[PDB]
């Protein structure tokens, strides 16, 4: 009865594991920030080429 | 080793018994006959290339 | 091979820059944002190629 | 909010594989003629020597 009561335990630390993989993995390469940087130091030479157009 | 030896020695007497039945007058002669044929199939092969061209 | 796949990139890379000078103009960050980001994922790309070739 | 958490952990972790496939597909092109070269190579070694037939 309830199968619920014990499963979502099991599940509450099968999200552990999970959030080790994870963590790995962010930890191993961050690009988001990389990308980030470029896309900012693109912008402000496109609003040097408007004002002179 | 062994075995590629042996397999060398089989291909080796074939070899020599089929040039012996190579006369060399006739073997000539339909060789050239054959290039012919070829020579024909390969012009309309670049035929039918130069066909997507037009 | 190699050099054809770096041809390609560097193009189609280059529409997305393109597409980001239309997307600042009619007013939407999140194209010109996108263009950007799309840009970089395929300069990425193309480095990698001639590394290969 | 414990969707938006989970969701992200899923998010992140497709970019991993696409990355991962691409990683696999640029180095298959350069493999497969490596591994093809290599036996050519050998079968030559043993016609340069003596070794075999």
């Amino acid at each position: 009865s309830s199968a619920t009561s014990a499963f979502e335990r099991m599940e509450n630390k099968v999200l552990d594991m999970e959030a080790t993989s994870q963590a790995a993995g962010e930890l191993a390469g961050f690009g988001i920030e990389n990308q980030f940087a470029q896309l900012e130091a693109s912008s402000g030479v496109e609003d040097e080429l408007a004002a002179l157009k | 080793a062994l075995f590629d030896r042996l397999g060398r020695v089989v291909r080796a007497n074939l070899n020599d018994l089929v040039s012996k039945a190579e006369d060399p007058e006739k073997v000539l002669e339909q060789a050239v006959i054959d290039m012919q044929e070829d020579l024909v199939q390969l012009r309309q092969a670049v035929a039918r290339t130069i066909a997507e061209e037009k | 091979r190699t050099e054809q796949r770096l041809n390609q990139d560097t193009q189609e890379a280059k529409k997305w820059e393109d597409r980001a000078k239309l997307a600042l103009t009619n007013g939407e960050e999140n194209l010109a944002r996108e263009a950007l980001a799309r840009k970089k994922s395929l300069t990425d790309t193309a480095a990698a190629y001639q590394t290969q070739l | 909010a414990q969707q938006r958490t989970m969701s992200e952990n899923l998010r992140r972790n497709l970019a991993a594989l696409e990355a991962k496939i691409s990683e696999a597909k640029t180095k298959k092109n350069m493999l497969q003629a490596r591994a093809k070269a290599a036996k050519a190579n050998a079968e030559l070694q043993q016609t340069l020597g003596g070794l075999g037939t």
